[PDB]
């Protein structure tokens, strides 16, 4: 067993054949993300106020799911390379190349502050004088 | 710092200091520095030694340099911010004298003390029996004398 | 209660809202005469474990035990003392030091920091 004289080989293969680029997706565990429950999901590039350049949009369940912003890596490494390893049916490794990591994190569902209404200007009046009611008033 | 003084990095030009108390280690290579050269002791023990020296008087014919003495490890180039953290002693008698001392761990040496002065600091003579601003005055004074 | 107690009810300064994830206000329930913690930008809301807000000032929170990390043991600039006893470990050898602070208090006492990997212990005298 493990606490015996254990010890294991395994084969590690690095295929040039492959044609799909392999990404990271991070989440803080702080946010509890649970796979588990999400039904459905989508994933496009969304700058349309401004494709490879692009951050990303992660929507899961739709209107019923939580939405993240993806963001890409502050740069290339310059010494090492991160690789992923994946254990086969056969009994081998394979290792793939990261193109790229991109972070992902908490958007908000339909809240809708807007500070255009003139809350700019109740803010110049603003003693923390009230913070209820102007949520509610909108 | 060994891979520094193995002359793998340059030495007057990375210089390393550790705030110990912060936590914090800072690393400087930027243009515009002042340091000066020191005398590494390790231990308790100057790391410098004979066989050096009889390589110095050998280099009136032999070729040495004091890169070469750099690249030994006996000596060092040290900038102001690191200076805050090492603790340099006045003088091998002293380091080795230390017995009874207060202190015992000792990092660098002065190679002399009278490399603190200037260039016209340098001609006077016993500057240290001097009241310091007679001396200043010197200072200024030489640059006016005519030869 | 008694003369001999302490102050340290747990300023809780950090209680983050579950869901978007920002402070919580305290606010009050009429209803069930109870305090209660709610997020602004959302409804929210939790029950508060303390009867506490804010506290301010403790005047001698004389600090002398903390912030300071064993490590500061390595430094070759501080005095390495011939005076005994880890209140700890059975060694002698420890570094000491002072205030080392701007609200040095007035703390002219010396903190001892034992040196050997064994405690890592931190006293005063
Ligand atoms: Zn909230
Ligand atoms: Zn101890």
């Amino acid at each position: 067993g493990p606490s015996s004289q254990n010890v294991t080989e395994y084969v590690v293969r690095v295929p040039k054949n492959t044609t799909k680029k392999y990404n990271i997706m991070a989440f803080n565990a702080a946010d509890k993300v649970n796979f588990a429950t999400w039904n459905q999901a989508r994933l496009e590039r969304d700058l349309s106020n401004k494709p490879e350049d692009q951050p990303w949009l992660l929507r899961v369940n739709g209107k019923s799911g939580r939405k993240f912003k993806g963001i890409k890596k502050g740069g290339v490494t310059e010494n090492t390379s991160y690789y992923i390893f994946t254990q086969c049916p056969d009994g081998a490794f394979e290792a793939f190349p990261v193109h790229n990591w991109y972070n992902f994190t908490p958007l908000a569902r339909h809240r809708t502050l807007t500070a255009e209404e003139a809350e700019e200007e109740w803010e110049r009046r603003n003693k923390v004088l009230n913070h209820f009611s102007i949520m509610q008033q909108r | 710092r060994k891979l520094r003084r193995q002359m793998d990095i340059i030495v007057s030009e990375v210089s390393m200091i550790r705030d110990i108390r912060e936590r914090e280690i800072r690393i400087y290579t930027d243009a515009g520095r002042i340091c000066r050269p020191l005398l590494i002791v390790e231990k308790q023990k100057l790391l410098l030694k004979k066989r050096h020296i009889d390589q110095l008087k050998e280099r009136e014919y032999n070729n040495y340099s004091w890169q070469d003495l750099v690249a030994s490890g006996v000596v060092e180039y040290i900038d102001t911010l690191e200076e805050e953290t090492v603790m340099l002693a006045m003088t091998p008698d002293d380091l080795q004298e230390k017995e009874v001392a207060y202190c015992s761990t000792y990092t660098h040496c002065e190679i002399h003390p009278s490399m603190i002065l200037g260039v016209c600091a340098s001609i006077i003579p016993f500057p240290d029996h001097n009241q310091s601003p007679r001396n200043t005055y010197q200072s200024a004074m030489g640059k006016q004398a005519m030869g | 209660m008694e003369p001999d107690g302490t102050y340290e009810p747990g300023f809780v300064g950090i209680r983050f809202c579950q869901e978007c994830n920002n402070m919580l206000y305290p606010k009050e329930d009429k209803e069930n005469r109870i305090l209660l913690y709610a997020c602004r930008n959302c409804d929210y809301q939790q029950e508060a474990d303390n009867s506490c807000i804010y506290v301010n000032k403790i005047t001698h929170e004389v600090d002398e035990l903390t912030q300071i990390i064993a490590d500061v043991s390595q430094d070759p600039t501080l005095p390495r003392t011939e005076d005994h006893p880890c209140q700890k470990c059975g060694h002698k050898e420890a570094v000491f030091f002072q205030s080392h602070s701007a609200r040095a208090e007035d703390a002219m006492r010396l903190y001892y920091v034992c040196t050997a990997p064994h405690c890592g212990h931190r006293w005063t005298e």
